[PDB]
């Protein structure tokens, strides 16, 4: 059913882009043009893509469009997927980023709320104050010593450690890590922190800091003191200083109406909205 | 939840003392007369432990034939159990 | 100089099997012969050897049959490996058993000593309460769990565990064992126990008795009451129940005239005549 409903999103996405892309005449900016930004990927071996929403808006009567735009974070790995078999139709390790662009209404930091949490949404501000460029792992080699470990697995999502389940062998639930550090593929980020424009800020008031970050592509394309355009997927970080706010706040003590006798592993949750974005255009 | 099957007729009737070194983990045929005996005795066949520490009980293995061991740390982070097997619940079959 | 001294006879011994075996003409007994007892066994795939004393007490003028006779027990791999290499050469899982027989001058039980430790000698006696039939391991599987557990080993002689050096792959000395009930290769031995001649003993005193341990080809050829001829290689087997004999009976406290410093693994030993055969004729 879900899963009927992102593998036919998937293969509405693979019928996408495999027909034509330019309405254009002979007069153009001829035809395709995806298989060019294909092929033409394929002579210089550069490994992103860099893809439009306008063209994506005229096609489907916007039924694809409003189907995308909301629950993206769901939607990676299947639309990722799909992209990965168009490539080993159409060409011979990969990392693929699809990062789209020109989105139609900018918002502000004040619009900011959170039932537009997944969503896309286009951040216009001020960057002051980057940080460096240090990796991180996303593809773990971590299993038990008895006896093998050789397993490739999870921790693409930030937990880090460690791989829980089919262990070890034979070493069972939950033996785990020692992990490894010269098996595993990296990739590189920083964490810039944009802050708000001086011409939009409500009389009258301070300014408002935000956090963001970026992957991959767009490491070092941001400037000190200079204005920026996001991409907008909008992530939710774990934090902890926010005690005594005054609450109420939740909390996770697990069930325990299922098992039957013959200890208080309870935690604490609280969250703050960040901001996660790969394209960075530097217009301002 | 189990059948356990018969073979009937294996064509090599060895009487005793042709025993020798080569026909161990074999099938072999033997012909005697049966002397002394024991009782019937159980033996166990279902295992369910009970961590003191951590509560409730684990949950079942099928251990052995013959090894009788030694289910050691789970479901407690790994810890403390120092485990007991109780006298409910494990199905036992008979030995003689 | 030793190793030269046993590969010399080692050199000698296959160099007087592969020769003439038979110095009869025609009207024979035709050569070789020991040649048609090699293809003779290898038609019936029988595996063992029945070579006489007495041809190797022609052709040497007494030179070898001094060199065989006292260090018997110093000259089984030896022999054994330059037969097998004979093998090699004219045949096609092998365990080889090299049973002398037709010894000059018998010996009673009196006539044993110590002096005549190591040398091979004809014992006659008469065979009573007699044992079963058991295994026994001689070919070691065994090494550590971390991490490798597959090296073919050591315990020939009887220690039994375990293996000492070169270990694990890697938990080094003195990791070893567990051992392994599946990849060995075993044979079978029972003890016979042989009780003095009734013909024989000096007037007046009671009979005494003695241990014999038979492997291999010579199982269940022995009788409860009968006479029997044996063969000689006489080992020493560790006793225990020899305390406040009186003694003094030796120690051996370890030396520590070596090691500097910035426990007391010391031992008894005492030590009893067994005797071990492979050959068993029933003549009497």
């Amino acid at each position: 059913v879900d899963d009927v409903t992102g593998e036919k999103v998937r293969e509405a996405f693979e019928q996408f882009l495999e027909d034509f892309s330019v309405q254009s005449t002979d007069t153009g900016e001829v035809e395709k043009v995806y298989r060019a930004q294909i092929e033409f990927m394929k002579i210089y071996d550069l490994n992103t893509i860099y893809i439009d929403y306008q063209h994506l808006s005229m096609r489907e009567n916007g039924a694809l469009a409003m189907a995308i735009s909301e629950q993206y974070y769901r939607f990676l790995p299947f639309l990722q997927k799909g992209l990965r078999r168009v490539v080993r139709k159409y060409a011979p390790e990969r990392v693929f980023q699809i990062s789209f662009f020109n989105l139609p209404t900018v918002h502000r930091i004040r619009d900011i709320r959170s039932e537009k949490i997944g969503s896309l949404l286009s951040i216009s501000g001020t960057v002051t104050r980057t940080s460096e460029v240090r990796p991180e792992l996303y593809k773990a080699s971590f299993t038990c010593d008895m006896c093998r470990a050789i397993v490739d697995n999870v921790e693409q999502s930030f937990k880090y450690t460690e791989p829980t389940f089919c262990p070890n062998p034979s070493c069972e639930n939950r033996a785990f890590w020692t992990l490894n550090v010269t098996r595993s593929r990296f990739l590189d980020w920083q964490k810039v922190r944009i802050q708000e424009n001086a011409n939009e800020i409500p009389t009258g008031s301070m300014p408002r800091t935000l956090d963001v970050i970026l992957r991959g592509d767009s490491v070092e394309r941001a400037k000190p003191g200079d204005r920026c355009k996001f991409t907008g997927v909008e992530i939710v970080v774990p934090d902890v200083t926010q005690l005594g706010l005054p609450g109420v706040k939740p909390s996770s003590t697990l069930d325990t109406r299922g098992i039957s006798k013959t200890s208080l592993g309870v935690r604490d949750l609280t969250y703050k909205i960040s901001f996660l974005a790969c394209h960075v255009i530097s217009i301002g | 939840s189990e059948i356990h099957v018969r073979i009937s007729d294996f064509p090599t009737i060895y009487s005793l003392r042709e025993l020798r070194e080569s026909n161990l983990s074999s099938l072999v045929r033997v012909t005697g007369v049966v002397t002394r005996r024991t009782g019937v005795f159980p033996q166990l066949k279902y295992v369910k432990f009970n961590c003191l520490k951590c509560g409730s009980i684990l949950g079942p293995f099928f251990q052995d034939s013959n090894e009788e061991i030694r289910i050691s740390f789970c479901t407690n982070c790994k810890s403390k159990g120092p485990f007991r097997v109780n006298g409910e619940k494990t199905v036992y079959r008979n030995y003689q």
